[PDB]
RNA sequence: UUGACCUCAAAUCAGGUAGGACUACGCGCUGAACAAUAAGCGCAGGAAAAGAAAAUAACCAUGAUUCCCUCAGUAACGGUGAAGCGGGAAAAGCUCAAAUUUGAAAUCUGGCAACAUUUCUUUUGUUGUCCGAGUUGUAAUUUCAAGAAGCUGCUUUGAGUGUAGACGAUCGGUCUAAGUUCCUUGGAACAGGACGUCAGAGAGGGUGAGAACCCCGUCUUUGGUCGAUUGGAUAUGCCAUAUAAAGCGCUUUCGAAGAGUCGAGUUGUUUGCAGCUCUAAAUGGGUGGUCAUCUAAAGCUAAAUAUUGGCGAGAGACCGAUAGCGAACAAGUAGAGUGAUCGAAAGAUGAAAAGAACUUUGAAAAGAGAGUUAAAUAGUACGUGAAAUUGCUGAAAGGGAAGCAUUGGAAAUCAG
RNA sequence: UUUCAAUGGCCCGUCUUGAAACACGGACCAAGGAGUCUAGCAUCUAUGCGAGUGUUUGGGUGAUGAAAACCCAUCCGCGAA
RNA sequence: GUUUGGGUAUAGGGGCGAAAGACUAAUCGAACCAUCUAGUAGCUGGUUC
RNA sequence: GCAGAUCUUGGUGGAAGUAGCAUUCAAAUGAGAACUUUGAAGACUGAAGUGGGGAAAGGUUCCAUGUGAACAGCAGUUGGACAUGGGUUAGUCGAUCCUAAGAGAUAGGGAAGCUCCGUAUGAAAGGCACGAUUUUUCGUGCCUAUCGAAAGGG
RNA sequence: AAAACUUUCAGCAACGGAUCUCUUGGCUCUCGCAUCGAUGAAGAACGCAGCGAAAUGCGAUACGUAAUGUGAAUUGCAGAAGAAUCAUCGAAUCUUUGAACGCACUGCGCCUUUGGGUUCUACCAAAGGCAUGCCUGUUUGAGUGUCAUU
């Protein structure tokens, strides 16, 4: 909806950004994971 | 950067400006790092970042020795200043109270203490 | 296996390892100084104590002891005076 | 698969001591030490003493 | 429920270095008490001998050892048991009695004020 | 990626990056007396 | 919607209407836990977090919780 | 063999604490030989490898070259000896690790610390 | 009027303290269907609980508790199922109530003040002073094993505070023998051969292939050295409120001992315990067999014992990626369900990324030459690469099944 | 080895019945997958000892792995009426 | 040709009995979850050179 | 030690390429145009919309740019896809405040207990003024929870 | 009766992921030790790196600060030069929550002190406080509770 506590934002992006392509420098520093 | 020892080597109101000035020059860097900057300056923002904490470190400790030298030797103490060991050691029998004895007992191990012995094969 | 113990399998803090164990470590000799300077700490209390002249304990044993080598009528007791006992070794006489 | 599951075997103390002799007198005999797998071709004895 | 033993020769030696964790304290006086000579009560062990928990009082005063004395040189006291008949006493009395003999006591520091 | 399905997920976007940037360059450029594909008889001793 | 997220477990098991978390009781003061649930048991017990002041008492108990400054 | 109990003798306990341990202990592990001439001089058998040390490359493909250790690569166990690389396909050059065990140092980077260490290891200098 | 006291309130009063979590082991409570079980509820500790006989026994008696073995599948009870004795492990004992200190509340919290002390400016006290608590009873003294009070003449004695050194314990840094000589194979020697060296070290791991001698280690070490913090003794200094306090031994003097508890009746649970009604005694009461034994209705207590958890350590005739934990890897993760809950699949390029520059074709993905490598029959759709199955080429067969067996022929191919 | 010729050759397991046939299972391959451990009793065989027999509750002891091996005081089990 | 949104309260089996009361239930009719449980098999299917 | 357990897990077949799933013209862009874009023509909903808004609900799904891996019972130059960035501004609009039916802590009382009943209940249930200051120790007088409405009140 | 098609055999290529070897994992046994929380735990949420999504670490001092040890790194790139994504660890920091504590669950209060401003009886900010039960003491009370007071 839209009157949404605040707490929901900070929620609801750390969701979101969560889907986000992993770097690639972070593959050459050895080893990062999904999930 | 900032050494510590020399950190320690002033007052109180000298650690506060250049604190302040720090963190102008901490915000100055993060404009820097959103106009588009150098590796230099994103190199800056971590230094100053730990020289904050080491201007900060040194005023709270001075800060809290002067309270620990205006408790010494007093019964009430700020429980940030008093010993945290666990919940449960603070509970306990002192060393002092939990030897306390009955006179009763004191007698018992002044007169009939065990006694140092061996025995002869 | 522990959700505690895969707590810090994947940490990166190290685990508190001490070192402690070593069997076979007699206890060393604190108290009697005479007893320690004479005590050697390869052999059993028993065996230090029978060498020093002292008995471990003052009743039966309660099972075989060791054989390394081959082994070649109240009132008067009650009022008699056991005349002390000799001291066999030099530690006892020490 | 059990911890209960029986690991140490009774023997009558009498029969251990009669083989430890019998690997003893075995051990005397150089032609079970040659079976055994011993290079022992150049030993001067069997037994073999040696001073103290 | 299964009790396994695995731990058998583990508290063997667990046994083994609680004495010479003892004996490390205690150093010259030995690791178990003298314990009393006792008959076991009924007509199948009454004919043998077998140790018991501590002296009587009658066993000690006989011995000339106060009961207040007797602890602290490792002599146990049984309150409870009582002499019936003077073998009893006789077998224990010469058992504190050849103990005291080859009874090193060492002596203790004592506190001694200036004035009387 | 000690997770043999990630550390194949982040290769293949690697590959999709590499070759889409490769291309990229390749567009951009579109040189043959300079760049002359060295061959093992081009490097005998 | 018949559950919420919860403000003591953050999962969205808070029923709205019983005002009552099915997952960890709240708001009552003890946690909801059953020994015949001992899989639910494993999946929020000690260690599933951070454990930060644990593992601090666990560094500090070597030493006998000392406390003061090296010479 | 080994007779103390601290000291475990398995497999998978001694490759665990290799490949998990840290900069500190990785400094100790990367160690080298020192060389005849220097043995002699300062009657110790090794030493850790530092930055800018001489060492001779004594195993592999590379066995003979010498120079300068440009990075010790603690995280991977590998010594990068300046002139010791590699041509990719591209033209560019990538160092070639060589193992601490694989050399031997000609000569140290002495510095007052070094000096405190070789004499403490029963060493003269 | 004034003031004592009792009872009961209030304060963001001074200072404390409780909760929740973990929960393998431990103690209570509750408790089924098919077991002093599971589930539920309460409360602990490093152990818990139990514990110094209202205990056994019937003996020549034993002597707190706990635990192990035995008793013993015995007695009993009608399949259930002990205990005493015996053998061992460990051992340690005690404190109150009931007494007039009565020639002296001798007792204690707190405030304030100094002074010390410290795992510690974080801890812990001491001394003084003041207000309170307390006579509706705080100390000393006594606990039945006794004991008190007198008497006696022997034997006794610190709840101090330093220093020194020794002996232990804990923590942290530090110290450590010998090939990388020769030849062959290989991308790499750690392989094979030769000549040697060390070993109180020939465990294990690492390093480009099986390394005692290259490296970390290992042995020495059942120790050196450096600190740090402690423990119980020893020697010694100072202090010591002893006009004191004890043990033993004597008696023409005394000796208190726990109640809605025991018990009886009756109703539940399994003699013990709970409810209910009734309700004691003083050589009394309990328990066993006139006798023996014990002394309830108050309290504490180390060790031997337990320990799927916690902090660590060492192992294994264990499993080897469909196994072993659900999870060797993003594993209680992704994902599913309104929810309680449910819950996976998924390890391996190479020694090194050297991960394929460059040219060409294509819009691109890719292809082809090329390149790296010991190897691309190692190209990340990456070690090895089975079968099912599929396409391709070769050979042959085929009129409504096919497989198979036997005997030979032909073709191909082997010993030869 | 493939193929041809002549000759022979009913689909395997399971279940039911005197017996079949039914009926049930079977698309194919790989990997996994079912008389195990333990307590008691009994028989037989072997081994040790023998009117005796049984070390491993426990103790002793074990420097080289010490959970091994080695030693055995008092009991107790069974037997000998 | 009076419904309804949001918020809400809450009694909930059966016969017996004039009622009251009981006599067993219930959490109503049930559902779902997890444990007990590896409940109860004279049976079915399979059981490896 | 497997051929079978309507066996377990994974892989793969025949069935089978089978069952099946109101627009037209020119132009632009593009490697590529039955499906994109523009213009023309022809049609469809016809104010009860295929219209324009909000609540609840979703959570970035809005916008711009790029890409055409996976989606697309077809495809795309394409999607609510992927990637990269941007975007929500209030003294007056809502919430915030009030109360509703009800819930609910407190007082008390049950209950072996997790907890239950109880909401002005036999609760000491909290205020205001006065005064040359009153034996510089305060007298006199008066009156007597919270939650629950983004549709109610303001 | 040639081809196609079907089948068989062999070769090659696919498909698949068995086998073999391995293994920072699991499982089992034994041994040592005893340490959560109102001085805010376990758990939850949100954040923090020059370039970071998970995991790890940490908490606005935010992949860490102090101190001590070691002695020259980190490493994917850039950049920097008592270094360190090092070790130890006795000093600190430690957001919002949670037994969770002013009251509620976007919020709404009260008390004390201090400060700011281009405006000072207004507004704002900061810091420190305000849960419940019980104990000891303190202070202030109440009672037609028990009394005393020539
Ligand atoms: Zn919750």
């Amino acid at each position: 909806p839209s009157h949404k506590s605040f707490r929901t934002k900070q929620k609801l992006a750390k969701a979101a950004r969560q889907n986000r392509p992993i770097p690639q420098w972070i593959r050459l520093r050895t080893g990062n994971t999904v999930h | 950067a900032l050494k510590t020892f020399e950190l320690r080597k002033q007052s109180q109101e000298n650690l506060a400006e250049q604190l302040q000035e720090l963190r102008q020059e901490l915000a100055s860097l993060r404009v820097q790092k959103i106009a588009g900057g150098s590796g230099s300056k994103l190199s800056k923002i971590k230094t100053t970042r730990k020289d904050i904490a080491r201007i900060l470190t040194v005023i709270n400790e001075s800060n809290r020795l002067a309270a620990r030298e205006a408790y010494k030797n007093k019964k009430y103490i700020p429980l940030d200043l008093r010993q945290k060991k666990t919940r449960a050691i603070r509970r306990a029998l002192t060393p002092y109270e939990q030897s306390r004895k009955t006179l009763k007992q004191i007698k018992k191990e002044r007169y009939f203490p065990l006694r140092k012995y061996a025995l002869k094969a | 296996a522990n959700p505690r113990q895969r707590n810090k399998q994947r940490s990166g803090k190290p685990r508190l390892t001490r070192r402690n164990a070593n069997k076979k470590a007699k206890a060393k000799i604190y108290g009697n100084f005479v007893i320690q300077q004479n005590w050697d700490k390869h052999a059993t209390l028993r065996q230090n104590y029978a060498r020093l002249g002292l008995l471990a304990t003052p009743n039966y044993v309660t099972g075989g002891v060791e054989k390394l080598y081959p082994d070649p009528t109240l009132d008067d007791v009650l009022d008699k005076e056991i005349s002390i006992a000799p001291a066999k070794t030099e530690v006892v006489r020490q | 698969t059990k911890t209960w599951r029986k690991w140490h075997v009774k023997v009558n103390q009498n029969e251990k001591r009669y083989a430890i002799a019998s690997a003893v007198a075995a051990s005397g005999v150089p032609s079970l030490l040659l079976a055994r797998g011993h290079r022992i071709e150049e030993i001067p004895e069997v037994p073999l003493v040696v001073d103290d | 429920y299964v009790k396994t033993w695995f731990n058998q020769p583990g508290r063997k030696l667990r046994r083994r270095q609680a004495r010479q964790t003892k004996a490390a304290k205690i150093a010259p006086r030995p690791v178990e008490a003298i314990r009393p000579a006792v008959k076991p009560p009924t007509i199948r062990y009454n004919m043998k001998v077998r140790a018991g928990r501590g002296f009587t009082l009658e066993e000690l005063k006989a011995a000339g050892v106060s009961r207040r004395v007797a602890s602290t040189i490792g002599i146990p006291v049984d309150h409870r048991r009582r002499n019936r008949s003077e073998e009893s006493l006789q077998r224990n009395v010469e058992r504190i009695k050849v103990y005291l003999a080859h009874l090193i006591v060492f002596p203790r520091k004592a506190g001694q004020p200036k004035k009387g | 990626i000690k997770n043999k399905i990630v550390r194949q997920q982040q290769y293949m976007k690697a590959l999709h990056q590499k070759n889409k940037d490769k291309l990229e360059r390749r567009k951009e450029r579109a040189r043959l007396s300079e760049n002359i594909p060295a061959t093992i008889e081009s490097k005998r001793v | 919607k018949s559950h919420t997220i919860c403000r003591r477990c953050g999962k969205r098991s808070f029923h709205i209407q019983k005002s009552t978390c099915a997952c960890c009781g709240y708001p009552a003061a003890k946690t909801r836990s059953y020994n015949w649930g001992a899989k639910a048991k494993r999946r929020r017990t000690t260690g599933t977090g951070r454990m930060s002041y644990l593992k601090k008492v666990h560094r500090s108990f070597k030493n006998g919780f000392r406390s003061g400054k090296p010479a | 063999m080994k007779f103390s109990r601290d000291v475990t003798s398995s497999r998978r306990k001694q490759r665990k604490a290799h490949f998990g341990a840290p900069s500190s202990v990785r400094r100790v592990l990367m160690s080298a030989p020192l060389s005849k001439e220097l043995r002699e001089q300062y009657k110790i058998r090794s030493l850790p490898v530092r930055r800018d040390d001489q060492i001779t490359v004594i195993r592999g493909s590379n066995k003979g070259r010498e120079g300068k250790i440009t990075s010790v690569y603690r995280k991977k166990f590998l010594l990068l000896i300046e002139r010791v690389t590699r041509e990719k396909a591209n033209g560019a050059s990538a160092p070639v690790g060589i193992d601490a065990s694989k050399v031997v140092i000609t000569k140290l980077h002495l510095d007052k610390d070094r000096k405190d260490l070789i004499v403490r290891k029963g060493g003269k200098v």
